[PDB]
């Protein structure tokens, strides 16, 4: 066999603690699922400093810590209007019953006459989308040492039945230390059999969420294949001028592969991007170990990640408290609360 | 090649969801 008794013993160990791990993490998240938090501050203790990205993200400053945030504003009238009421409440919901070393964490939450307040902590070295692009692919290694971080974070949020459905590098943030944080739960889902919904993004969609058939958690794996091909190649495997022409490439599932890609790296590709159910990794009898025991992964101590005592290939500069230089500039509309309330009913819950 | 292709695509910039 592959393993000696050794090495056959240890791995059956970890595999054992995994679960032992998942299921305390369950009763956990069950508990803050059931019984929420809401209103734990108000708009007046920040100042709001920048726009951090576009409803919209800005850095604030708690007036009495002076700790920064980033708080994302959403308008009720322009999440009536587009149909978004019960993903903004379901993104609050998940964001305050989860707990993990690569997840967001949300400090304060609070809602006013015109908007919904989500106060989170301040990622600040900008989009994994920039890095990427600023150095054009990232070398094997560092791909990998993202991609587990990815790996660990939908195992635990699968075992919470949570399906995450938006990965892509514009919303994987990198912190001070050089790891992960995702942030963006607006298209999560909390559901333990099928669903149907057409929602994501054109390049990262896996087949069976374009064509009509149901689909489960099995398309954060495709997916997660989409961004260990991106993070590596420089450019995702499946693209085109229109989105049309992309779905046709993606249900083809003919991928091609750069020539400097290693052969372990194109075997796991293979083996997530893989159009037949019945094949893909991550959705086999196996489970998640499929992939973490994956030859590409071989070097991975999956411990030391979630510990985070693996060093960073990156670690981004940071001129000081409150600096913004790894991310984008935008324009700066002032925050507007009505004399009157609007869509209170909708948003009870918030 | 592939790259040249992606660049032509226009889809080099942030995507957004459908
Ligand atoms: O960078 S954000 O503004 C942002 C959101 C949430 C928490 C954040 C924390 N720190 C910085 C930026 C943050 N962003 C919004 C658009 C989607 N893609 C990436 C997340």
């Amino acid at each position: 066999g592959h393993m000696g008794n050794a090495a056959a013993a240890k791995k059956g160990s970890e595999q054992e603690s995994v679960k032992e791990f998942l299921a305390k993490a369950k009763e956990e998240f069950l508990k803050k699922w059931e019984s929420p938090s809401q209103n734990t501050a108000q708009l007046d203790h920040f100042d709001r400093i920048k726009t951090l990205g576009t409803g919209r993200v800005m850095l604030v400053k708690h007036k009495e810590t002076g700790n920064h945030y980033a708080m994302k504003i959403l308008d009720k009238q322009k999440v009536v209007k587009l149909k978004q009421i019960e993903h903004t409440l379901n993104e609050k919901r998940i964001l305050q019953a989860v707990n993990f070393p690569f997840l967001v964490k949300l400090e304060f939450s609070f809602k006013d006459n015109s908007n919904l307040y989500m106060v989170m902590e301040y990622v600040p070295g900008g989009e994994m989308f920039s890095h990427l692009r600023r150095i054009g692919r990232f070398s094997e290694p560092h791909a990998r040492f993202y991609a587990a971080q990815i790996v660990l974070t939908f195992e635990y949020l699968h075992s919470l039945d949570l399906i995450y459905r938006d990965l892509k590098p514009e919303n994987l943030l990198i912190d001070q230390q050089g790891y992960i944080q995702v942030t963006d739960f607006g298209f999560a889902k909390r559901v333990k059999g099928r669903t149907w919904t057409l929602c994501g993004t054109p390049e990262y969609l896996a087949p069976e969420i374009i064509l009509s058939k149901g689909y489960n958690k099995a398309v954060d794996w495709w997916a997660l294949g989409v961004l260990i091909y991106e993070m590596a190649a420089g450019y995702p495997p499946f693209f085109a001028d229109q989105p049309i022409q992309i779905y046709e490439k993606i249900v083809s599932g003919k991928v091609r592969f750069p020539s400097h890609f290693s052969s372990d790296l194109k075997d796991l590709l293979r083996n997530l991007l893989q159009v037949d159910l019945t094949k893909r990794f991550g959705n086999l009898k196996n489970g998640v170990n499929d992939i973490k025991n994956h030859k590409w992964f071989a070097t991975t101590d999956w411990i030391a990640i979630y510990q985070r005592k693996v060093e960073a290939p990156f670690i981004p500069k940071f001129k000081g408290p409150g600096d913004t230089s790894n991310f984008d500039d935008y324009e700066e509309e002032e925050i507007r609360v009505s004399i009157n309330e609007k869509c209170g009913k909708e948003f009870t819950e918030f | 090649t592939t790259y040249a292709d992606f660049i032509a695509s226009g889809r080099t910039g942030r995507r957004n969801a459908i």
